[PDB]
RNA sequence: CGCCGCAGGUGCAGAUCUUGGUGGUAGUAGCAAAUAUUCAAACGAGAACUUUGAAGGCCGAAGUGGAGAAGGGUUCCAUGU
């Protein structure tokens, strides 16, 4: 399929996408800013401490209202969450990305995520109920994802 | 209610055979153009006439 | 060693003070689990039944001031888990809490 | 039991059912389902075998 | 097999009634093996015994 | 595994409430396979299903 | 772990038995057919020698269950297998030129020896069979010598179903699609080692693909239509049912628990027959297979006129060469075909024997 | 489509314009009426919420109980996803 910025030669690369899933955009889309750049092990263990709470992901861009923490001082940031939807839907991709290098015969220990972007998928329609007789929108906010490893040590 | 009427129980009876889904062999015939039972009726969301 | 287990008394109105009435007895069983990681080091904590049972006894908000308990951490060699050992928690009954020590049992 | 006409009554079931499967029936009991079909219970009489009657029409 | 029109018009009342009869007969079986699963012949042959049935009372009436 | 419809079964053969009926919880495999009556009659019987007592509300205090 | 495998002698033996005993018993069924008998005849019969010998042999020792592995089965010119008619049933009397499939089996201590044979019956002394079906049963013993001579550990189970293609198309003709053979052990009928027959997309998919081991024994078997290959149903009734030990529903019917406890008592896991009973067993049985508590052995026709055979045999894998337990009556002087194998492989696998 | 003529339902930023779509607001308001949950196990990829067991509570017979009328119309009951 078409991915945008394709790699500079597909054969140190492997790519990964999902569509339609279910995770908030925005904070997929700071998740994403935060593992992006790193090296594949490094990125697992810091969804996975994530998931844990103790390291955040800096909310830069979707941050209104997000609260603050000491754990943003990693970044150059004050805002931090935890997304664990996020960290996870991203674990399953950055697996699925590991075994397609698996597949690939490019080895995995040299994996750095070049490119991972977020895109927004078509919003899923729900109703809620309002005050004087009124029926409000309860939409869902779904998110196309894709990465790109390449080898680089 | 548990009393109803004959013609009643019959406009009932109609009312929920047609309430099923389409075969899935329909969707293979030659010139479709049919996807899914438009006219379905869940008891709690839409009333019937009657 | 790493199967070993010893016998302590944990002060539930020290780690209960303040809590609202509501959460008092389900307060003290977290506060007991906290303990138990603190003490043997094994995230897998199993709170015996009959403790939870000394728990509750008095209700929900009454919980007793001091509770007898014993930790004997374990072989998790029974499945596939992270946790290599975990620690059960049983309930010791006593008639005094006086000159009590913490105390090396035997299996 | 049988699914018939819904316009027969009581009378007519257990005439065709002796008529047309040379049996002898004690009583029918009949309903009317939820789809519209007529639902008919028919007893035999104590000298006929219901068993062998359905074997003999074949829905066993 | 089937039965034709043609060649049901030189018949008498009675003969007519009996092949009916045989028809009536042969449907209320098929309808047993409908219900009962039965097999695609016996499903297949609902259509012709039926048919066979309107074509002997077309004949008559 | 899931066992509502067996203690639903088992309240209406003992004519108690769910409320006391006792379904064995190591024999949940056994008491699954039980979807009707006279299977629920059989663990009455060989014990893996047990009507407990009524609660206990004593007229002594009263008395 | 506590299964039995060949590895004991007296396992061997009672195999030995149970070859033996298929092979009298299939001896006396192709004398006793002839012109003008009825195959519900032939069914009682051949039940009535099995119980008679299997109860008499090992007398010594009354607490094994042994007997029917697979209930005496035939199939005449337009029938594929499991066909099996109860008394109720219309019967089909033998005419003269009619060449017949017989299926039996027999088990020892749970262990399977099965046989299944097709031969013509009422072939006078020094005639001839001639037509196009005398190509058919050619090639399904050919088959048979391929299948006996290429069972061994390291042969693919993907090879003997091309090699039954490449001898059925050699002699232009098909087996019928999506037929199993299985590996037999102990208690056991429907194991997971499986062998298929003329395959098509679906099967090939669903199927397996498994190295032959030592220490066991499979149910080869050849079937083999001249027509089309191309099999279903006319509406007649199934008699062939087996329980499956797997899973398990209540049965809610008097008649249906007490059929069902008739058949884990006398045919507790192997494939048996209704006629073993039949006023409750004919009522028993659908509320059973209802419930998949026993898999049912649908009988297969082809299109009128037709001629299709059969062979099957329990082979043993020994270390140093399988052998042959259970042979079928067939002729190569009463019997030849108008074309011959034009395979060099084909040629050298059927020359040379085991 | 160009040129010569012919003919128009012929040119949009507005009309609290019509229909459709999309933003910021905003990961915000909020998911706060009727006391309350907890321990262990099972199934399961996955358990604060499902099931079983144990405990602590509530409805407290003018009930959060057991049955009906009207109304609904298959929601009833199993099995599976
Ligand atoms: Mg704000
Ligand atoms: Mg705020
Ligand atoms: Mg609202
Ligand atoms: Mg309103
Ligand atoms: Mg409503
Ligand atoms: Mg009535
Ligand atoms: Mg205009
Ligand atoms: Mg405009
Ligand atoms: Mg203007
Ligand atoms: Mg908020
Ligand atoms: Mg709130
Ligand atoms: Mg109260
Ligand atoms: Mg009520």
């Amino acid at each position: 399929v078409r991915y945008s910025l394709d790699p500079e030669n597909p054969t140190k690369s492997c790519k990964s996408r999902g569509s339609n899933l279910r995770v908030h955009f925005k904070n997929t889309r700071e998740t994403a800013q935060a593992i992006k750049g790193m090296h594949i092990r490094k990125a697992t263990k810091y969804l996975k401490d994530v998931t844990l709470q103790k390291q955040c992901v800096p909310f830069r861009r979707y941050n209104g209202g997000v609260g603050r923490c000491a754990q943003a001082k990693q970044w150059g940031w004050t805002q931090g969450r935890w997304p664990k939807k996020s960290a996870e839907f991203l674990l399953h991709m950055l697996k699925n990305a590991e075994s397609n290098a698996e597949l690939k015969g490019l080895d995995v220990d040299s994996l750095v995520i070049e490119h991972i972007q977020v895109n927004k998928a078509p919003k899923m329609r729900r109703r809620t109920y309002r005050a004087h007789g009124r029926i409000n929108p309860y939409m869902s906010s779904p998110c196309h994802i894709e990465m790109i490893l390449t080898e680089k040590e | 209610s548990s009393h109803k009427t004959f013609r009643i129980k019959r406009f009932l009876a109609k009312k929920q055979k047609q309430n099923r889904p389409i075969p899935q062999w329909i969707r293979m015939k030659t010139g479709n153009k049919i996807r899914y039972n438009s006219k379905r009726r869940h008891w709690r969301r839409t009333k019937l006439g009657l | 060693n790493e199967v070993v287990t010893r016998e302590y008394t944990i002060n539930i109105h020290k780690r209960i003070h303040g809590v609202g009435f509501k959460k008092r007895a389900p307060r003290a069983l977290k506060e007991i689990r906290k303990f138990a990681m603190k003490e043997m080091g094994t995230p897998d904590v199993r709170i015996d039944t009959r403790l939870n049972k000394a728990v509750w006894a008095k209700g929900i908000r009454n919980v007793p001031y001091r509770i007898r308990v014993r930790l004997s951490r374990k072989r998790n060699e029974d499945e596939d888990s992270p946790n290599k050992l975990y620690t059960l928690v049983t309930y010791v009954p006593v008639t005094t809490f006086k000159n009590l020590q913490t105390v090396n049992v035997d299996e | 039991v049988f699914i018939v006409d819904v316009k027969a009554n009581k009378h007519q079931i257990k005439q065709a059912v002796k008529k047309l499967y040379d049996i002898d029936v004690a009583k029918v009991n009949t309903l009317i389902r939820p789809d519209g079909e007529k639902k008919a219970y028919v007893r035999l009489a104590p000298d006929y075998d219901a068993l062998d009657v359905a074997n003999k029409i074949g829905i066993i | 097999a089937k039965i034709k029109a043609r060649d049901l018009r030189g018949k008498k009342k009675e003969e007519l009634l009996k092949q009916l009869d045989d028809l009536k007969v042969e449907l209320s079986q098929l309808r047993v093996a409908k219900v009962t699963g039965g097999a695609a012949s016996k499903l297949s042959k609902i259509r012709v015994v039926r048919k066979s049935i309107a074509r002997v009372l077309t004949v008559i009436n | 595994s899931m066992l509502r419809l067996q203690k639903r079964l088992a309240s209406s053969v003992l004519r108690c409430g769910k409320k006391k009926v006792w379904l064995d919880p190591n024999e949940t495999n056994e008491i699954a396979n039980a979807n009707s009556r006279q299977q629920i009659r059989k663990l009455i019987k060989d014990g893996l299903i047990i009507r407990k007592p009524v609660t206990v509300h004593s007229r002594a205090r009263c008395r | 772990q506590q299964e039995q495998t060949i590895a004991e002698d007296l396992v061997v033996t009672k195999y030995k038995m149970g070859g033996d005993i298929a092979n009298r018993v299939l001896r006396s069924l192709v004398e006793a057919s002839s012109s003008g008998v009825s195959v519900l005849s032939l069914c009682e019969k051949g039940d009535a020698m099995i119980m008679e010998e299997t109860g008499k042999i090992f007398k010594k020792e009354k607490e094994m269950k042994k007997g029917i592995a697979f209930p005496t089965s035939i199939s005449v010119n337009n029938c594929v297998c499991h066909f099996s008619p109860l008394k109720s049933d219309q019967d089909y009397i033998l005419k003269e030129g009619d060449l017949v499939k017989i299926d039996l089996g027999v088990h020892v201590d749970g262990f399977i020896a099965n046989v299944a044979h097709t031969f013509v019956v009422d072939v006078a002394q020094g005639t001839q069979v001639t037509g196009r079906k005398a190509d058919v049963i050619k090639a399904a013993h050919l088959c048979a010598e391929a299948a006996l001579r290429l069972v061994k550990p390291g042969n693919q189970n993907t090879q003997v179903t091309e090699a039954w293609n490449k001898v059925a198309h050699s002699f232009n003709c098909t087996p019928i699609e999506g037929m199993l053979s299985h590996q037999l052990k102990q208690h056991v009928i429907d194991g997971e080692k499986t062998i298929i027959q003329n395959p098509t997309d679906q099967q090939k998919k669903d199927h397996e693909k498994a190295e032959f081991e030592v220490h066991e024994v499979y149910a080869v078997d050849v079937l083999v239509s001249s027509g089309e290959g191309k099999a279903k149903d006319a509406g007649q009734r199934t008699t062939i049912y087996k329980r499956d030990p797997s899973k398990q529903y209540g049965l809610k019917m008097k008649t249906s628990r007490a059929f069902f406890s008739e058949v884990e008592r006398r045919f507790d896991a192997m494939p048996f027959t209704l006629r073993a009973f039949e006023k409750k067993a004919r009522m028993g049985v659908v509320e059973c297979a209802k419930h998949e508590l026993l898999q049912p052995f649908n009988v297969l026709y082809e299109k009128e006129g037709e001629f299709v055979a059969q062979f099957k045999f329990t082979v043993l894998l020994m270390p140093n060469g399988p052998m042959r337990i259970t042979s079928g009556p067939f002729e190569p002087d009463l019997y030849k075909s108008e074309m011959e194998v034009q395979d060099a492989e084909l040629k050298a696998l059927l020359q040379s024997s085991a």
